């Protein structure tokens, strides 16, 4: 596919060599971060957190020995540096959110999203079999929270900012 | 290239450079006077191709040609499965002069052995995580077919052969996407992909298996 992935300054974005924050086009006061969904524990769901800004910021990580992301790319997302796998994305049924995001500690070697163009910057999409149809993921509200989750056809839009 | 050293200048005369608004982001390799074969990957809409080159300043490096391409051709197999099949060629609007620092290389028709120490080149990530500023060199060893579908299985294909894998953390990096794996004089191998992090002890990189592909090459260039 053609198309890179590029950041607020018109740059390519890197891959898993520089760190991003995933700014809402609409909530640039809200950033992500991890919260619970009920069973206690750690928090590792992630969430839209309205009142702490930037947030958690991700990298994008490609087995491709490529240094650019491309949207036709199967990526992995993750909190933290590179050297660690500790807040690697997935997806997970989980009642009440539905298939929320949450933060794991394996990663396959393709992961299962894809970053891709939608209105004024990228939506995050979900394919969990890795083939030709994915689920956006969208916001689900809850307990006081906003929750990243799969909401096909309702995708939460990001604009992509350099750490820098 | 991870734990590698600056190549002698001008000793990878095939090294191409695909640039995006000059800065690199793969590597190709001169296999005809207009072509360039690549990862498939790597592909673009239109490319800017540095030959010559030793910095990636061309303006610096006399012989050097930036060329202008708009047709490739990605492997009809590419990703299928996913990741393999990982070639294209891509064809230079003009054709290239051959001289002291530009030079095609001939491709591999036997498949590679296992134990064959064999030449990795590009200016990919370092071991610091910085870019260098000349193209790097490492030699990394052919790693057996069982080693390689017990480490990557089920995304082994035969369109890939692995390589690297030492204590010695010798392995390409990002930025190192198209570039050459020379066994014997020969182009046996593209820089594909491996796990990431890059350079992990006993984790060898993963490159396009040039071997299988001489038919469809000679086929694409003489079409
Ligand atoms: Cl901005």
């Amino acid at each position: 596919g053609s198309s890179v992935v590029v950041d607020t300054n018109g740059q390519p974005v890197s891959n898993g060599a520089d760190a991003y924050y995933l700014v809402p086009v609409s909530h640039g006061h809200a950033g992500l971060a991890l919260a619970k969904i009920g069973n206690e524990a750690e928090p590792r769901a992630v969430v839209l957190d309205p009142h702490h800004r930037p947030g958690l910021p991700v990298r994008f990580e490609s087995p491709l020995r490529i240094n650019i992301i491309k949207e036709s790319y199967f990526l992995n997302i993750k909190f933290g540096p590179s050297s660690s796998d500790s807040g690697v994305w997935d997806v997970i049924q989980q009642d009440p959110i539905g298939l929320a995001v949450k933060v794991t500690d394996t990663k396959s070697l393709l992961g299962p999203f894809k970053v891709e163009k939608e209105g004024e910057g990228y939506k995050i999409v979900y394919y969990p079999e890795r083939g030709q149809t994915g689920l956006d993921i969208g916001l689900v509200h809850r307990n006081d929270k906003y929750y990243l989750a799969v909401k096909d056809g309702e995708p939460c839009v990001f604009k992509i900012r350099k750490a820098t | 290239i991870i734990n590698g050293e600056d190549c002698s200048p001008h000793s990878q005369p095939w090294q191409a450079a695909l640039v995006m608004e000059n800065e690199l982001f793969c590597s190709g390799v001169l296999v005809h006077p207009q072509w360039v074969l690549s990862a498939a990957h790597c592909f673009q809409n239109s490319y800017t191709i540095g030959l010559g080159l030793h910095s990636l300043e061309a303006d610096q490096e006399p012989g050097s040609q930036m060329v202008e391409a708009s047709l490739s051709v990605r492997h009809p197999e590419y990703n299928r499965p996913l990741l393999a099949n990982d070639l294209m060629l891509i064809k230079l609007d003009e054709s290239v002069s051959e001289s002291d620092t530009i030079r095609s290389i001939s491709i591999a028709s036997q498949c590679p052995t296992a134990g064959n120490s064999c030449l990795v080149s590009g200016w990919g990530l370092l071991a610091n995580g910085r870019m260098p500023t000349v193209l790097q060199c490492v030699n990394v060893s052919v790693v057996s077919e069982e080693v390689c579908s017990k480490l990557y299985d089920p995304l082994y294909h035969p369109s890939m052969f692995c390589a690297g894998g030492g204590q010695d953390q010798k392995d390409s990096c990002n930025g190192d996407s198209g570039g050459p794996l020379i066994c014997n004089g020969y182009l046996q191998g593209l820089v594909s992909f491996g796990k990431a992090p890059c350079g992990q002890v006993g984790v060898p990189g993963v490159y396009t298996n040039l071997c299988k592909f001489t038919e469809w090459i000679e086929k694409t260039v003489q079409a």
